């Protein structure tokens, strides 16, 4: 800070647009299990056993009917919107001078991915659980997915097909345009998107004569940067490492679940028809029952871990919600909620187990050190005293009686000082005390 | 078998388990009464 | 290698075989089909999904009680009985069978549907 | 006992990511992001306000008139460092 | 114990991923001081606070 | 067999503390995202909320 | 040129379907007012 009266603002004189990407999660993979296959993998002597173990399995089968359905219930509830949010239709390509095409689903049989989500999936190895004929197509021998008809256990399909979650993302793209100025939310305006734009630049501080200057300067820095995501998805990215760790955990489920059936639990072997060949009874039947305390104490574990994922899930999916609702359906206030630096745009789009989005920032590259005052007052005998209003007032120079100007707060641009950009104030002593010079506002005459 | 008992004690009425996947849901949750859903049942036995 | 016989996995289990025919089998434990079980209270009817598999296989095992009038229907989550193609369309449903399809009770076979969800208002 | 049993036992305390002058350099650049602006719409320009103007800023926004605030300087510093001094003598039970 | 060799190599691999996600999420909380302009203060009074 | 009763024991033992350091580490990454979300909205600004 | 924007509502003509005689709404409820410094704000 400067000794001298008013202070020192360090005000933004060139700027690109920034991208923070964020990923979250909004479900897990919903996994059943058949108590009495996975523990005796269907023979007879194993079953007569377990049927004094009857009340365990059926506590096991029913834990995991009570999860998959409250996971069920939530990806509902995040995708009822829907039915409720006003949408306008967009320009294919490019609005205004906006090119909007690497989020646009293109336009045989309909397409149901954009551009980007292609070049995201696409970078994601993901096994195929064959929901249609899966069966039929591991009968064709030739690992985890085939598993499942083994040991016992199934991935269920999800509630919603690839064309809804598409509907989904659609939805949102259309629900970005629209006024700035109104209280309520009662109310829909079609205003295109490039003026839905420029009214968000004007909301943070980027006065209405440098916009009109700019108009192709700022449509071009921003097509650079939706244009550079494409070739972003990387190692180094924390949200796509992200993305990969969550298709991890699923994997790691169920690896976990198959190899448990490899374990001999300090058996002769971990195989029921090898026991049932070397052994009699009443050794045999001591030697199956190892097996088969072991097994119901491994799935007990299996049920909580799903329990505790399926719950942290809904909790992600409420967040998911919140972010939709505040950083792409309309324009944050918030520092850091959505994204970095200034905010002024973010899209959604689908991902492996939830929701990827771009927060798009405004960022200043370079700064003038500006000398400001805290208010101007003139010298009549009551005083008249004036602040500026969403800018500063400051003297037209990059390094007495002095020409104070006006600029907005987040671009240097001195203008001069109205009844626009200026309101009256109580007196202050900080204040610089004008005798020549005097703006419109402090004018006696 | 899936058996119902009266407070006297006499059996009024059974679910024969293997007879189809209604009985086998039945008698998995020990009950006569389901709620409506959609439910994953053992699954179709193979045997040498 | 032919002449070592067996060929086993990770987890020392058998996985392929050379006969003396001279073919090569892949060996594969003992497998069972998933079931599951459309139930309607209200009605006290019933229906059955065979996730995953055509429904030939699941025509073909039946005859390997009551499941060994509408012909079984292929979906994109697996062969179905009990129930009529509609080309019915939701935008709710009580019985979700995934992929977004879901069942019609019969009001007193089940009927299977679409979920569609559609934009209250569009503004150009 | 815990720590000496590590070498016993067969595990291991990994070191954190960051030492202790990483902390307190975070904690500093905490400390020096308060003072600042309160009229301004973005977030893009960065004003060097002395802290006490920053402090009158904020009481000013919460409705307490400029009249109030310059009859009490004074008053509203000493009470501020009251309120300071007390949290060295606060961790306890309760 | 060699008859249990996966099970030991799974306890290991897991923890490790653990460490390992608790690093990125420390590391992305103090990642703002590069990014965060500051002002420095006077050592004592600031004005009269 | 007496050996075998202590392997499996301790196994079982510590496939239970992963599965605790696993929920400790999730719960504690939460915690620092709501620790940003306070530095933001109450260190760097003034809160209306 | 002098030029005014709307406070919390709309600058709407008085239809539900050249020289044209503009009116004020509130953005919650369709009711045409007249335009006056309770209702507008000075602008660039
Ligand atoms: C109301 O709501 C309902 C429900 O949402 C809407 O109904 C759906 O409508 C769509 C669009 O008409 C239907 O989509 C078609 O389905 C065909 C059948 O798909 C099944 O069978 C396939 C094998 O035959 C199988 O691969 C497929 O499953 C895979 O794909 C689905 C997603 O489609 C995944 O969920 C599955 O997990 C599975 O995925 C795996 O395979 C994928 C493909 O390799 C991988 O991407 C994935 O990672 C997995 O590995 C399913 O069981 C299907 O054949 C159709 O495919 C054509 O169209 C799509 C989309 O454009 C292309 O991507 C395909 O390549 C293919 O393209 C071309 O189609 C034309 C026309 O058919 C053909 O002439 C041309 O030769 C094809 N050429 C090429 C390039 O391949 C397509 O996906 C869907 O089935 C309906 N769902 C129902 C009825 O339940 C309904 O429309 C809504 N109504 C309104 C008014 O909106
Ligand atoms: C704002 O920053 C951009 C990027 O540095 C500047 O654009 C470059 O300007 C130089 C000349 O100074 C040209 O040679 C480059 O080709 C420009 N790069 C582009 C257009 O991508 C731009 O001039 C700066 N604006 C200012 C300083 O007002
Ligand atoms: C908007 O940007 C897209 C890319 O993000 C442009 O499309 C690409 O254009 C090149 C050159 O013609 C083609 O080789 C690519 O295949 C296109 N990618 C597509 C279609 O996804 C598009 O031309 C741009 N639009 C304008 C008018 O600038
Ligand atoms: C503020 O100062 C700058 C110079 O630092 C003025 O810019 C010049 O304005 C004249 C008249 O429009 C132009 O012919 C010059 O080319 C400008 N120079 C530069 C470097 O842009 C600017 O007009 C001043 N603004 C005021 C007085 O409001
Ligand atoms: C503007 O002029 C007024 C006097 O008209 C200055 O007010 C005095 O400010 C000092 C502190 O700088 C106080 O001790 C006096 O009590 C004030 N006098 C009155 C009558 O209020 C004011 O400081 C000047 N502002 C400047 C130079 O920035
Ligand atoms: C229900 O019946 C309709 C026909 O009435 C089936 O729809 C046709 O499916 C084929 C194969 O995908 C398409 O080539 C046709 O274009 C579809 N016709 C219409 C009108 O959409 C539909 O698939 C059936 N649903 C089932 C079998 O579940
Ligand atoms: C806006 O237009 C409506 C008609 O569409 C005007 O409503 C009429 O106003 C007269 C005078 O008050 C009443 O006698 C009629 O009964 C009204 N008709 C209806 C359908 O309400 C309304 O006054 C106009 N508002 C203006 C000019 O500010
Ligand atoms: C308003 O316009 C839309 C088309 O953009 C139309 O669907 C709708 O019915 C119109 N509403 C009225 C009140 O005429």
């Amino acid at each position: 800070p400067i000794n001298s009266t008013g202070f020192v603002v360090a005000v933004p004189t060139n700027f690109t647009f920034g991208v923070t990407q964020e990923y979250i999660e909004t479900t897990i993979q919903k996994i059943t299990v058949d108590c009495k296959q996975y523990v005796c993998n269907g023979f007879k002597k194993c079953e007569e056993l377990l049927t004094e173990y009857g009340q365990f399995c059926s506590k096991i089968n029913q834990a995991l009917h009570g999860a998959n359905l409250r996971q069920d219930e939530s990806i509902a509830n995040l995708f009822s919107s829907i039915k409720t949010q006003n949408t306008q239709p967009l320009q294919a390509g490019l609005n205004g001078d906006f090119n909007l095409t690497m989020l646009q689903i293109p336009q045989g049989e309909r397409k149901y991915r954009s551009a980007i989500e292609d070049l995201l999936f696409n970078k994601v190895t993901i096994a195929d659980p064959g929901y249609m004929q899966g069966y039929d197509e591991c009968m064709q021998q030739g690992d985890l997915i085939c598993a499942q008809y083994v040991a016992g256990y199934k991935v269920l399909p999800p509630l919603y097909d690839p064309y809804m979650e598409a509907a989904y993302t659609s939805s949102l793209l259309g629900s970005i345009a629209g006024a700035s100025w109104t209280a309520g939310l009662s109310s829909f305006a079609a205003i295109p998107f490039a003026q839905s734009i420029f009214y968000r630049l004007n909301g943070v501080g980027i006065t209405q004569q440098v916009l009109s200057e700019n108009q192709k300067i700022i449509a071009n820095k921003f097509n650079q940067a939706l244009g550079a995501m494409q070739t972003g998805f990387t190692t180094t990215n924390l949200a796509f490492n992200k993305v990969q760790d969550a298709v991890n955990a699923n994997a790691m489920a169920l690896s976990k679940l198959a190899a448990e059936l490899s374990n001999t639990f300090g058996a002769i072997s971990s195989s029921i028809s090898d026991i049932l060949a070397r052994l009699d009874p009443p050794e045999q039947e001591a030697q199956i029952d190892r097996l088969i305390n072991g097994r119901l104490t491994s799935l007990n574990a299996f049920v909580a871990q799903q329990l505790v994922r399926t719950e942290a899930a809904a909790r992600s999916a409420q967040l998911a919600q919140d972010k939709v609702n505040e950083c792409v359906k309309s324009q944050s206030k918030r520092n850091g909620f959505c994204g970095t630096g200034t905010h002024i745009v973010s899209f959604a789009i689908n991902a492996p187990n939830g929701l990827y989005f771009f927060h798009v920032g405004y960022q200043p590259t370079s700064h003038v050190n500006a000398t400001a005052a805290y208010g101007l007052c003139n010298t009549e005998n009551p005083p008249k005293c004036i602040a500026p209003i969403g800018g500063y007032f400051v003297l037209n120079q990059t390094t007495s009686e002095q020409q104070w100007y006006y600029t907005g707060s987040s671009f240097f641009h001195p203008e001069p000082i109205t009844e626009v950009n200026s309101k009256y104030v109580s007196m202050d002593v900080k204040f610089e005390n004008l005798t020549n010079k005097l703006p419109p506002p402090l004018l006696s005459n | 078998y899936l058996l119902n008992f009266d407070v006297e004690g006499y059996i009024t009425k059974a679910v024969d388990c293997g007879y189809d996947d209604l009985a086998q849901l039945q008698c998995s949750y020990q009950s006569f009464d389901v709620e409506t859903g959609v439910y994953s049942v053992s699954s179709f036995e193979a045997s040498p | 290698l032919r002449n070592q016989r067996f060929v086993y996995d990770t987890f020392d289990n058998l996985v392929g075989y050379h006969s003396y025919n001279g073919n090569y089998y892949c060996v594969r434990p003992c497998v069972s089909v998933p079931v599951s079980v459309i139930y309607d209270k209200v009605s006290n009817s019933h229906a059955t999904l065979f996730g995953s598999v055509a429904c030939s296989h699941v025509t073909t095992m039946m005859s390997q009680r009551m499941t060994k009038t509408p012909g079984p229907l292929q979906t994109v989550v697996g062969c179905a009985m009990g129930f009529i193609n509609t080309s019915m369309v939701v935008d709710e449903c009580q019985l979700p069978l995934g992929q977004s399809l879901c069942a019609i009770p019969p009001n007193p076979v089940f009927q299977i549907a679409t979920l569609n969800f559609t934009s209250p208002l569009t503004l150009a």
